[PDB]
RNA sequence: ACCUCGGAGCAGAACCCAACCUCCGAGCAGUACAUGCUAAGACUUCACCAGUCAAAGCGAACCUCAAUUGAUCCA
């Protein structure tokens, strides 16, 4: 029996009757470039992709940020025409280019980077870890303004912290100095999160770092709701990764639910919902920044834990499963001696009525 | 298989299978794979570890070594330097 | 398989010179 | 079993314990025309003794 | 006196090793520039 | 009885990337007969046309994890030309920092023979070791 | 206690507090299980052999680690 | 057949599952390695815009590689 | 009898042997192998002939 | 004339399927000497004998071909 195809099967555009005349594969690289382009095209037959591939939803999601700002695509055009004709008219590039002695300053690329089109890369990293998925439940956002924070270590060297860096916690034991890149005039908010840090519940975060009305860059003078205590990732509990994120605050507001004593650290006050708690505070600002880092198990963990959270410490553990063994059979055939080993409890010997 | 002998009448094991095979009190039987002392340069080293390893046996061909041994060779020994005593019970057996 | 719509998905054969 | 057999009375611990008192209580059969020289200790019962 | 007298003889042979190694790489260079030698006189 | 004392049996991360980091995860073994090895948990993919040149490192899932581009321009302000070996060796040494800044620091790159023999790829794979980048990752740990 | 045996020396009990920190518990005794055996008595054995193998060596994966170590450690060029 | 989602190959060209799951079938993309010569000519006779597909096993696997479980709270 | 099944013996006296195919015509061959007892790669040298094939 | 083994059709599509039915072949060869030791889980020439694949670990580097062959005792 046969069934016509649902959809149209491939090598059906194509003539046969027209053969030599056609353009041939020349090269092993233009076959894969033809593969892998038609493998993130859709197709109706069963295939690896609706597997194994998120199952993103179809609708795009929200995201009620900051807008890029109206840049003069002729004017921009033209100054970067400007740039390379320059360039190329330059006289010691030649030289250097052909006798393989160049180079190019990291910190100046990456500085002009992240301001044209960084947060763009950073949204892509951030859903890749999972901080909007496990944050909003789905909704994104584009942090515009830049963000540096840095863990004063002693006075002269510092530990940075960017996206998807490790960090100690004997370094992140005080708070760190932020900049963040505005003077501007109205109102900020910053605030330090661990998602996977919560133990009794998913989905629950907990809160170390909180400001909240920051006028401009300068920090001191921004009140804290939430004081400081440094995280707390368990051995054997894995690694725990910290955002930082930061709103536009367009003019200040009350805390009345977010309200918090006196450290004291009782983490049924640290923990909450931040699904829940942007759609009451953050209603009237939107995200503008943000940034992450990963923290393990150390010294100053097991110090915080006997002296400071005035609790026991955790020690979890990673358990596989047990090895899957069949049904035993009381008459086994062309199987090694070994397969009483295979179901036997108890290494040691034992004699049962003597 | 000489079911009654002449002297005494009763049943006589041959021993064939004490050369071949050993007994374990729950009713299994063991052997060594055969050809495993011939040919060993043209067999590959998944074939000739195969070999070496010992097999159970079927309840059909252990069954029918039962009928002809007698129930001398089916009581319990308690050997001494002996590796079988881990097996000659049975654990976590169910139906 | 045959009778499904996804027969003759794999063959090339058609297409390279026949000799 | 030893501290089974001494809680039924049937051998005394007063008196020096030996194969022929293990016997006399019938505490384990031997057959020595069956090649068994004599009994071992097992470590199977460390708690309760 | 069995398990001594052959375990010396194996770390006495043992010590043997790398020198007879070293050599028995070069055999096969000196096979190695020996075929370079022939075949360009079979061609 | 305390609440901060409150804990439960079972720690659920919902962390993907605390199982590879850990060692723990699956790679997708098989493949075996198709070029591209799926054993890896970050691929790095070098795209190199006649008008730029990319890099962008991948998860196994297909999904992309961070990018360098020649078509950027706070790359190329300072190239001679998007696709001579300068070029190559400077994508990879500030992929190298992206690699290091992103926590990437083992990772897999499969070049065809012709792929590894061209200096521009060795250049290429001796700027990242350089800046701290192997292209090798440990075994899986289970059992 | 670990701090209160006075039959270990001074040397060899802060040592093996800075080398076996995971099992010192928050009251500051050490907490030390074996269950490999039925046997509580053959349990009780290799427990204080561990014990006695851990004071001998103080009185006389790493790969992957010491390798993000050297990450991080070129990562941090940063002055004030 | 060919191999795919932890389904390994044995030098008898069998497939063997090397995860704990379901089985599925699917058609995908095929492309050899170098070495083979006799599929990479073939790939280059073709023409652009045809494309040869194969079919591929896959396992699902059903469970996680395990679990995080509290050992001590001390 | 164009090949030749051959024996090799451990020089370090250890006893640790296998066996291999030669050519009838070749030379007499030495080849390293990992001894089990050893542990390591070292070096075989085979002395006499068993069976033609 | 044949007696064993492998491939193709009969047997088109999971498996198997005979005829003194129709054809082509094999009883080797070549390259390494980790062609080392062990080990989860399964298939199996319709029984058994046999024949097969192999994760992982120790220890190391950084097999191709299709049949290509033979049990027990004994020496
Ligand atoms: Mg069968
Ligand atoms: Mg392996």
């Amino acid at each position: 029996r046969r069934t016509p195809p649902l959809g149209p099967m491939p090598n059906s555009d194509i003539d046969l009757s027209n053969l030599e005349r056609l353009e041939k594969y020349r090269s092993f690289d233009r076959y894969r470039r033809r593969a892998e382009q038609e493998a993130q095209a859709p197709h109706w037959w069963r295939t690896y992709r609706e597997y194994f591939g998120e199952k993103t939803d179809p609708k795009e999601k929200i995201d009620i940020g900051l807008p890029p700002p109206k840049v003069s695509r002729t004017q921009q055009l033209l100054e970067r025409k400007q740039a390379i004709q320059e360039l190329r008219a330059n006289v010691e590039e030649e030289r250097a280019a052909r006798l393989r002695t160049a180079s190019v300053p990291l910190d100046a690329v990456r500085a002009e980077w992240e301001r044209t089109c960084g947060p763009y890369h950073k949204q892509r990293l951030a859903e890749y870890y999972g901080l909007y998925r496990d944050l909003f439940h789905g909704a994104t956002f584009v942090p515009r303004v830049p963000l540096h924070v840095a863990y004063a270590v002693g006075e002269d060297d510092l530990m940075p912290v960017y996206c998807g860096n490790e960090v100690t916690p004997t370094e992140a034991a005080q708070a760190p100095e932020v900049t963040y890149e505005a003077e501007e005039g109205s109102l900020w908010t910053l605030l330090l999160t661990s998602l996977d840090g919560h133990l009794l519940e998913p989905d629950a975060e907990y809160l170390h770092w909180l400001l909240t009305n920051i006028p401009g860059n300068r920090v001191a003078e921004g009140q804290v709701t939430c004081p400081y205590l440094p995280p707390f990732p368990a051995r054997g509990s894995g690694i725990h990764r910290l955002a930082f994120l930061l709103f536009k605050q367009d003019q200040p507001i009350d805390f009345s639910e977010d309200a918090r004593p006196s450290p004291c650290y009782q983490l049924a006050q640290r923990t909450f919902r931040t699904f829940d708690f942007y759609k009451k505070h953050q209603e009237t600002m939107t995200p503008a920044g943000l940034s992450f880092f990963q923290c393990r198990w150390d010294d100053s963990v097991t110090y915080i834990f006997h002296q400071l959270l005035d609790m026991r410490e955790p020690v979890f553990e990673f358990v596989r499963p047990p090895p899957y063994h069949p049904k035993q059979k009381r008459f086994p055939h062309r199987q090694p001696l070994r397969y009483l080993d295979r179901y036997r409890d108890s290494h040691e010997p034992t004699y049962g009525i003597y | 298989l000489t079911y009654f002998s002449a002297r005494k009448g009763k049943r006589k094991t041959v021993k064939a299978v004490i050369d071949r095979f050993l007994r374990l009190h729950c009713g299994l039987w063991v052997r060594r794979k055969a050809g495993y002392k011939k040919k060993l340069w043209k067999k590959t080293p998944a074939r000739k570890k195969r070999l070496r390893e010992f097999v159970f046996c079927n309840k059909t061909q252990s069954k029918l070594l039962d009928k002809m041994t007698t129930s001398f060779w089916k009581r319990r020994n308690w050997y001494v330097d002996d590796p079988y005593q881990k097996y000659h019970d049975r654990t976590n057996l169910k139906v | 398989y045959k009778t499904k719509p996804t027969h003759g998905i794999g063959k090339y054969k058609h297409l390279i010179k026949a000799e | 079993r030893l501290q089974y057999l001494i809680d039924l009375g049937r051998v005394d611990p007063s008196q020096p314990i030996d194969l022929t008192q293990l016997v006399n209580g019938r505490g384990v059969t031997i057959q020595p025309l069956k090649r068994d020289y004599g009994v071992q200790l097992v470590e199977e019962g460390a708690d309760t003794f | 006196q069995k398990r001594r007298e052959r375990e010396q003889h194996i770390a006495e042979c043992m010590a043997k090793m790398p020198q007879m190694i070293v050599n028995w790489q070069q055999q096969q260079r000196e096979n190695w520039e020996k075929a370079q030698a022939d075949k360009e006189r079979r061609a | 009885p305390v609440e901060n004392e409150a804990v439960a049996p079972e720690f659920t991360n919902r962390n993907p990337r605390n199982l590879e980091l850990l060692s723990v995860a699956r790679k997708e073994r098989g493949w075996r007969t198709v070029f591209p090895s799926r054993e890896f948990w970050h691929r790095l993919r070098v795209i190199r046309t006649q008008h730029h040149v990319e890099a962008l490192v991948e998860h196994q899932n297909g999904k992309v994890v961070v990018s360098a581009s020649t078509r950027e321009w706070a790359i190329k302000k300072h190239l001679y030309s998007t696709r001579n070996v300068v070029a190559c060796e400077s994508i990879g040494r500030v992929l190298a920092q992206r690699c290091l800044e992103a926590g990437i620091n083992f990772m897999v790159y499969q070049p065809t023979p012709w792929e590894a023999a061209s200096d521009s790829m060795k250049r290429l794979q001796s700027a990242m070791t350089e800046g701290g980048v192997v292209l090798r990752e440990p075994q899986r740990i289970y059992e | 206690h670990l701090a209160t045996a006075e039959w270990i020396a001074e040397p060899v009990r802060q040592k093996i507090a800075i080398t076996h920190k995971n099992k010192i518990n928050r009251l500051g005794e050490l907490i030390l299980t074996s269950e490999s055996s039925r046997y509580q008595f053959r349990n009780l054995a290799d427990c204080l052999q561990k014990i006695r193998d851990m004071i001998t060596e103080a009185s006389q994966k790493l790969h992957r680690i010491r390798i993000e170590n050297m990450n991080r450690e070129r990562l941090r060029q940063k002055r004030i | 057949w060919h191999p795919g989602a932890h389904v390994g190959v044995g030098k008898n060209k069998c497939l063997y599952a090397l995860e704990e799951g379901i089985v599925r079938y699917t058609k995908e993309v095929y492309v050899p390695h170098p070495r083979n010569t006799e599929a990479v000519d073939l790939i280059t006779r073709l023409p652009k815009g045809a494309v040869l597909y194969k079919t591929f096993v896959h396992v699902v696997p059903a469970k996680p590689e395990g679990t995080f479980k509290l050992v001590a709270m001390l | 009898s164009k090949n030749i099944l051959v024996r090799m013996v451990s020089e370090a006296g250890t006893g640790f042997c296998f066996n291999t195919k030669r050519n009838r015509l070749r030379e007499k061959l030495t080849l390293l192998h990992y001894d089990p007892v050893v542990k390591q790669r070292v070096l075989f040298v085979e002395k006499k002939k068993i069976r033609s094939l």
